[PDB]
C-alpha cells in the first residue's frame, strides 16, 4: 500500500520576494542583499527549506502529533523524518517574462532607514525577484502502513498550510511587503505505487 | 555486472563528516542504506536482505556521467575521475583536467526564533548533464526500490530539497563490461568502498595502493527515540588498486545494545587494468 | 661517546681560524690560527689537535674527509643570486642576527669591505665560548651561537664558483658529514685506520654511505581547521615537527645539525647508511605512527623515506642529485599511499582528553620557554609531554624550546631555538571596533590576509636549475635557501607587524594567515611584499588575498573566503593581489606603484583640499566606473565639465586638474587605470566614512 502522491503547484509571486543569501563582500553602490540563486543558471530560486520552515511555523500557530508527522522530529521514534519531502522551486515562466518585456528576472529596490532624531537617512539596496515570477513547486507526501488511517487528515493540513502561506509572506523581508504569493493549480498525482488521486483533487481547488 | 543506474540530481548534499561540506559523490554505504530504508518503508526489507547477503548482488560507488561513464583514478600507477575511454590512456601516461561536474557551494540557513541556530549547508549543484550511475545486479525488486528512491531523495538534508533525482537504467558499454570481475588475479582496482575479510587483509595491505575513509555517523532508526552514533569504521576507498580481487563483507556497525542491525555495504566490485 | 663528542666539536670548530684570519689578519694558515686560538679556550687536547690537522690522531681524518665532502677579503654573496636570472651581484654585510631588529637586505654595493667589524664578532665568540664544558649537554647551544654570529660571514671566499654558503653552514654541514662518517665506520667496525681509506685513496667516495632520510607530517593543513586557539593548534603541529626531528636524532647517535630544511611538515636529514639506522628508522616510524593513531587517528601521519647517496654524488652529477631526492620522495609517497601495518588496522576496527590539553596550551601560548616533560600535558611523542613555561621553572626538563630570540633566550642549557609565532597585539574581537582613527572616521572592518609564496615546491628543488645546465644546486645551497625562507617568514614578519594592530595566526611561507584591522592589514601586506622583494631581488614572488569582513563573524567562513580570494589571485599570473573580491585581482606591482602611490594619493590630495565636492561626487564616479558603457564616457565627460563651472573660480583650476586626471584614466582603453581607479575610490571612500 506504499504510494507517493506528489503535489505540484505554481508559486506566483504577487509581490516580489527576497529569500536571503550568503553574506559576501558587497561594494559601495552594489547590492546590500542579493537573492539566493542557482549557481549554474543565475536565476532566482525558492529553497525547499524556506517553504518547509515557513509552512511549518504557520501550521504550528494553528495546530497547537499532527505537526511532527509531516515535518519530522529527531525525538519521538515513530515520526523521525516524517512523510514530506520538499524541493527547490525554479522559475517556470522564464520565457513568459521574456515575452512581456522584462530585462532582468530580479529587481533592485532602494530603501532607507531614517533614524529618529537626528533624522539622518541610511540607504539600502535589496534585490527582489519580480512579481509575476512563477516557480515550479513540488511536495512529495508518502503513503505507508501507518498512514492509511490518517491520510485524509494530512491533506487538510497541507492544503490549510498553503492557504495560510497565501495570506502570509514567504521567505524574507516581509511584514513590509515582499512575500505575497499565490498557489496556482493544486493537483496531486501518484508518481510511485497505487493510490486514487481523484478523491483529494476534489477536496483541492 | 548488469545495467547502469544513471541518477540526475540537481542540488544534492553528500556530507563528508560535517554539514558544511559536501563531497560530490556517495559511496556504496549511502546507496545501500538508502535501499534498505526504502525497503523498510515498503513491506520488503527481508527480501532485499536475502538478495543482498547473496553473492551475486553488486553495488558500486557513484561516479560522474556527463556523456559517458567516469571511473575513479587508479591510485599510484602514473586527478579524481577519468573518462571510461581515457582509463587505459591515463594508465600509460597522459594528463587530464578534473572536469567541473558540479559547483559545491554553501548556503547560510537559520532557525529564526532560536537566535543561536545559524548554520550552513554545502550543496553539490550538478551541471545540467552530470549523473552518477551505481552499477548493480538488475532485479525487479531493485528497480522498484530505486524508482522509489528517486521520489524520496538521496543523501543529506532531504525533505529540504537536497538529493531528489530521476532514473535512467542503461546498458553497460561493452568495453567496460569486459573489465568488471570479482575473481581476477592480476592488477585490479576497487571501484567501491570495500573492506576485506581478515583472510585477505594481509594480501590487500601488502601489495595494495589505497586510501582510508572513515565511515562514521549516526544510525537512522524508527525505533530508538534518541540517536546513537555508529561504530566508526575505516575502509578502503574507491580507486584503490590491489594485487588481486578480495572478498568483502557487509559490516554490522550497530550501536552497543541496539535493536536492529546497522549494516554497511563493503562488498567490492572490481575493474581490470 | 667520548670519541663522537670530541669529533663533533672539532667538526664545528673546523674553521674558526677563518674568522680569526680576518680579524687581526696574518698570512699564516687559518688552521694554525684557530687551533692556537682554541688552546686559550679550555684547552681540550683532542679537539685542538683535530683543528691542528683538519686541513692536512685518528679522529682528524674524519674531519679531513668531512671538509672535502662538505665543500664539493670578498663579502658573502646572497643565495638568490643563483636563481633564474644571471644579472645581479647583491652581496651581504656581516654583522649579526639580532632577531629583534631590522633585517640586513643584501645590497649591490657591499662587495668591497669584508674586513670591518669581525673583531667584535670574534670577541662575541671569545666571550660566550671560552668558559665551556664541552659535554654533550652543551652540544646544543654552540649551534645556536654559530647561527647567531657566524651566519653572515662567508666561507672560503676565494673567487671560485661557490662564494655563497656561510661559515655557520659549512661548519654545520661538515659536522653532519663527520658524524655520519663516524657512524658508518664504527658500525661497519673497521677503523684501522681512519686514515687508511680517507687521505691515501679517494675510492671511499664511490660507495653508498649517507642515507638522506626525510619525513612528511601529512594532514597538517586539515588538522588546523576562538582563533588564538587556532594559532595554538598550528604551533602545536610546529613543535611536533620539531620533536620528531629531535627524538629521531636522539634515538640515533646524533643531534641537530644532522638536519636541513625543517618547518611546515617536511624535514631532511643526513644519516649513516648502516643497518642500525634503517631498522631504528622503521622502528621509530612505527612507534610514532601508532602514537598518532592513539591521539589523532589518521588525521596526522609521519612517513619516513630515505635515499642512500654516495659521497661523490654531491662532489661533481646534476641529475643524480635530483635522482637522490627522487628516491627519497618516492619512498615517502609510497608510504603515504600505503599507510599502516596489518594488525594496526585489524585492532583499529573494533569532555575531551587532548582538547583540554590544547585549551591549556592556548593559555600557555604567551610564554617563550617550552619544556619537554614526562607527564605534564600536550603529548607530542611517545613518552613525551609539552608545556609552556616562563622563567619560574627548573621542574624536570628534557629539552627547552626557546622562542625566536635564540641569543638572549639562550642562557639556559639544552636550548633548541624555534622560529615561529608572535605579535598578537589585541584580541580579535576588537580589531574591527578599532580603526577608529584619531580623527574619528573609518569603516569598522576586520580584514584578513592569506599570502603565500608562488611556485615554492618548484623552488625548493628546482630554483637553482636555471643558471647553468651544470646547475649549482648544492645540498648546502638548498639548506641556506630553506633557512632564508624560514628566517624571513617566521621571524622577520614579527618586525613587519611591529605596531600594526594585527595578529599573525600562522606563517610558514607555504601560507601566511594574518587577521587584523584593515588599513594596517593592507599596509602589512604592502610592506611584506616590498620587503620580500628587497629580500629576494625578485625571481621569487608572493600572492595574496585580502578579505574584508564585519565584526563578530567566524574564522572558518572568513578563512575560506579569503582562501578563495587568494586562489583567484593565484589564477591571475601568480604574482597578484585580490583585494576584497573575486575581481579586483591586480598585479602586485601595479597595486603598489599605481594604486597606493599614484592614484589614491592623487584622490586624497584632491578631496581634502576642497570643501565643495564631497561623498556624493565620489559615489557618482564609482557608479560610472562600475558601469562603463561607451555612453558613460560621454556622460562622465558631461558630468565633469558641468561641475567645472560650478566651482568657486579659486578651486576651478584644481578641479580642472582632477577632471583631466579622472577623465584620462577613465577613457584609457587598456582597462588597467579604470578598475585601479575604481578600487582607489573604494578604499578612499572606505577610509573617510564616519559612524
Amino acid at each position: 500500500t506504499f504510494a507517493k502522491i506528489k503535489f505540484s503547484a505554481q508559486i506566483r509571486l504577487e509581490t516580489g520576494l527576497h529569500i536571503g543569501g550568503s553574506d559576501a563582500f558587497a561594494a559601495i553602490g552594489a547590492i546590500n542583499s542579493p537573492v539566493i540563486k542557482d549557481p549554474i543558471t543565475n536565476l532566482p530560486i525558492i529553497p525547499g527549506s524556506s517553504l518547509k520552515g515557513k509552512m511549518r511555523t504557520l501550521l504550528a500557530k494553528v495546530y497547537n502529533d499532527i505537526l511532527s508527522r509531516l515535518f519530522g522530529n529527531s525525538k519521538d521514534k515513530r515520526f523521525k523524518m516524517g512523510r514530506l519531502i520538499f524541493r527547490d522551486a525554479f522559475l517556470s515562466n522564464a520565457d513568459e517574462l521574456d515575452s512581456l518585456g522584462v530585462r532582468s528576472y530580479t529587481e533592485v529596490k532602494f530603501e532607507n532607514t531614517i533614524d529618529r532624531i537626528t533624522a539622518e537617512a541610511n540607504p539600502r539596496q535589496i534585490e527582489r525577484a519580480i512579481r509575476n515570477s512563477t516557480f515550479d513547486f513540488e511536495l512529495i507526501y508518502e503513503i505507508t502502513d501507518e498512514n492509511e488511517n490518517q491520510v485524509e487528515e494530512d491533506f487538510k493540513v497541507i492544503r490549510d498550510g498553503l492557504k495560510l502561506l497565501e495570506l502570509d509572506y514567504l521567505g524574507g523581508s516581509g511584514s513590509r511587503g515582499y512575500g505575497k504569493v499565490a498557489f496556482e493549480n493544486l493537483k496531486a498525482t501518484t508518481v510511485f505505487g497505487n493510490y486514487d488521486v481523484k478523491t483529494l483533487n476534489e477536496l483541492l481547488t | 555486472t548488469y545495467k547502469l543506474y544513471i541518477m540526475t540530481f540537481q542540488n544534492a548534499h553528500f556530507g563528508s563528516g560535517t554539514l558544511d561540506s559536501s563531497k560530490l559523490t556517495f559511496s556504496a554505504d549511502r546507496i545501500f542504506s538508502a535501499l534498505v530504508l526504502e525497503a523498510l518503508k515498503m513491506g520488503k526489507l527481508d527480501a532485499f536482505l536475502a538478495e543482498a547477503n547473496q553473492d551475486k548482488f553488486t553495488l558500486t560507488d557513484a561516479f560522474p556521467f556527463q556523456f559517458g561513464p567516469f571511473l575513479p583514478k587508479p591510485i599510484g600507477y602514473p586527478l579524481q575521475f577519468l573518462a571510461l575511454e581515457n582509463v587505459d590512456d591515463y594508465l600509460n601516461g597522459e594528463l587530464f583536467e578534473n572536469e567541473e561536474h558540479a559547483v559545491i557551494d554553501t548556503v547560510t540557513k537559520n532557525q529564526p526564533h532560536k537566535d543561536d541556530n545559524l548554520y550552513q549547508v554545502a550543496t553539490t549543484r550538478f551541471s545540467n548533464d552530470t549523473s552518477l550511475y551505481v552499477i548493480a545486479n538488475e532485479s525487479d525488486l531493485l528497480n522498484e526500490l530505486m524508482s522509489s528512491l528517486q521520489y524520496s531523495g538521496l543523501g543529506g538534508k532531504r525533505s529540504s530539497g537536497f538529493g531528489r533525482f530521476e532514473l535512467d537504467i542503461q546498458n553497460i558499454p561493452l568495453e567496460l563490461s569486459d573489465r568488471l570481475t570479482k575473481n581476477h588475479s592480476d592488477k585490479v582496482m576497487s571501484l567501491t568502498t570495500a573492506l576485506p575479510v581478515d583472510a585477505d587483509l594481509e594480501e590487500a595491505m601488502e601489495d595494495g595502493h589505497y586510501l582510508l575513509t572513515k565511515s562514521s555517523g549516526f544510525a537512522f532508526s524508527h525505533a530508538t527515540n534518541e540517536n546513537y552514533r555508529k561504530q566508526d569504521l575505516y575502509k578502503f576507498a574507491s580507486g584503490s588498486t590491489f594485487s588481486k580481487t578480495f572478498e568483502g563483507q557487509i559490516v554490522d556497525v550497530r550501536p552497543l545494545d541496539f535493536p536492529h542491525a546497522v549494516l554497511n555495504y563493503a562488498k567490492p566490485l572490481f575493474f581490470k587494468l | 661517546k667520548k670519541e663522537k663528542i670530541d669529533l663533533f666539536y672539532g667538526a664545528l670548530l673546523h674553521n674558526i681560524g677563518k674568522v680569526i684570519q680576518r680579524a687581526t689578519g696574518e698570512r699564516k694558515k687559518h688552521a694554525l690560527v684557530g687551533a692556537d686560538w682554541f688552546d686559550e679556550i679550555a684547552d681540550n687536547q683532542v679537539i685542538s689537535d683535530q683543528i691542528r690537522y683538519h686541513m692536512a690522531d685518528h679522529l682528524a681524518y674524519i674531519t679531513y674527509i668531512a671538509d672535502n665532502i662538505a665543500s664539493g677579503y670578498t663579502n658573502q654573496a646572497d643565495i638568490f643570486n643563483v636563481f633564474g636570472a644571471q644579472t645581479d651581484k647583491r652581496y651581504f654585510k656581516p654583522t649579526v642576527l639580532n632577531l629583534k631588529s631590522k633585517p640586513n637586505f643584501a645590497s649591490a654595493t657591499y662587495e668591497p669591505f669584508s674586513k670591518g667589524d669581525y673583531a667584535a664578532i670574534a670577541t662575541r665568540i671569545k666571550n660566550e665560548l671560552a668558559e665551556f664544558e664541552f659535554n654533550q649537554v652543551q652540544i646544543d647551544s654552540l649551534l645556536n651561537l654559530f647561527e647567531a654570529t657566524l651566519s653572515f660571514v662567508p666561507s672560503s671566499t676565494n673567487t671560485k664558483e661557490i662564494a655563497d654558503i656561510s661559515l655557520a653552514d659549512h661548519s654545520r654541514l661538515t659536522a653532519a658529514f663527520a658524524l655520519a662518517i663516524y657512524d658508518y665506520l664504527e658500525d661497519k667496525g673497521r677503523h684501522n685506520y681512519k686514515e687508511d681509506l680517507f687521505t691515501k685513496v679517494s675510492a671511499f667516495y664511490e660507495e653508498e654511505a649517507f642515507l638522506l632520510a626525510s619525513f612528511d607530517l601529512s594532514g597538517i593543513q586539515d588538522f588546523i581547521y576562538a582563533a588564538k586557539q587556532l594559532k595554538a593548534r598550528s604551533l602545536y603541529l610546529d613543535f611536533m615537527s620539531e620533536y620528531i626531528a629531535d627524538s629521531l636524532l636522539d634515538k640515533l647517535g646524533l643531534n641537530r645539525a644532522n638536519m636541513l630544511y625543517v618547518g611546515g611538515g617536511h624535514a631532511y636529514f643526513v644519516l649513516a647508511n648502516t643497518e642500525k639506522t634503517v631498522e631504528t628508522l622503521v622502528q621509530f616510524e612505527k612507534d610514532f605512527n601508532q602514537f598518532l593513531l592513539a591521539n589523532f587517528q589518521t588525521r596526522l601521519y609521519v612517513a619516513f623515506g630515505w635515499g642512500s647517496f654516495a659521497a661523490k654524488d654531491i662532489m661533481s652529477s646534476p641529475e643524480s642529485y635530483r635522482q637522490v631526492y627522487q628516491k627519497a620522495s618516492r619512498m615517502i609517497s609510497k608510504k603515504k599511499i600505503s599507510r599502516y601495518d596489518y594488525q594496526t588496522l585489524m585492532l583499529l576496527n573494533r569532555v575531551c582528553d587532548i582538547c583540554r590539553g590544547l585549551y591549556q596550551f592556548s593559555k600557555e601560548i604567551a610564554h617563550d620557554h617550552f619544556i619537554i616533560t614526562e607527564n605534564e600535558g600536550l603529548p607530542i611523542g611517545p613518552n613525551a609531554c609539552l608545556k609552556g613555561v616562563a622563567f619560574e621553572k627548573l621542574s624536570q626538563e628534557a629539552f627547552s624550546r626557546v622562542y625566536v630570540k635564540n641569543d638572549y633566550k639562550a642562557g639556559t642549557v639544552k636550548a633548541t631555538h624555534v622560529f615561529v609565532g608572535d605579535y598578537q597585539c589585541d584580541e580579535i574581537y576588537n580589531y574591527a571596533a578599532l580603526s577608529k582613527n584619531e580623527n574619528g572616521l573609518g569603516i569598522k572592518r576586520l580584514a584578513v590576509v592569506r599570502l603565500d609564496v608562488d611556485d615554492l615546491g618548484a623552488a625548493f628543488m628546482a630554483g637553482f636549475s636555471q643558471q647553468g645546465n651544470g646547475q649549482y644546486s648544492t645540498l648546502s645551497r638548498s639548506a641556506t635557501f630553506s633557512r632564508s625562507m624560514s628566517l624571513f617568514f617566521k621571524v622577520y614578519i614579527n618586525q613587519f607587524a611591529s605596531d600594526k594592530k594585527l595578529s599573525i595566526i600562522y606563517a610558514g611561507g607555504d601560507d601566511v594567515f594574518a587577521i587584523g584591522s584593515w588599513q594596517d592589514i593592507i599596509a602589512f601586506t604592502v610592506e611584506l611584499r616590498e620587503n620580500f622583494i628587497k629580500w629576494t631581488n625578485g625571481k621569487l614572488t608572493l600572492s595574496a588575498g585580502i578579505g574584508l569582513f564585519a565584526d563578530k563573524t567566524p574564522i572558518s567562513l572568513m578563512a575560506h573566503q579569503t582562501g578563495e580570494l587568494e586562489e583567484a589571485a593565484k589564477g591571475n599570473e601568480k604574482d597578484s593581489i585580490s583585494l576584497f573580491s573575486s575581481d579586483y585581482t591586480f598585479k602586485f606591482d601595479r597595486f603598489i606603484t599605481n594604486v597606493y602611490d599614484d592614484k589614491l594619493e592623487q584622490i586624497r590630495y584632491f578631496f581634502n583640499h576642497q570643501d565643495e565636492r564631497g561623498k556624493n561626487f565620489i559615489y557618482k564616479l564609482i557608479e560610472l566606473l562600475r558601469n562603463h558603457d561607451r555612453m558613460n564616457m560621454a556622460r562622465l565627460a558631461y558630468y565633469l565639465t558641468r561641475l567645472e563651472e560650478l566651482t568657486r573660480e579659486t578651486d576651478r583650476d584644481k578641479f580642472k586638474t582632477f577632471k583631466n586626471l579622472f577623465y584620462s584614466w577613465y577613457t584609457n582603453k587598456n582597462d588597467k587605470d579604470r578598475k585601479e581607479a575604481e578600487l582607489a575610490l573604494l578604499l578612499y571612500i572606505y577610509e573617510i566614512r564616519k559612524d
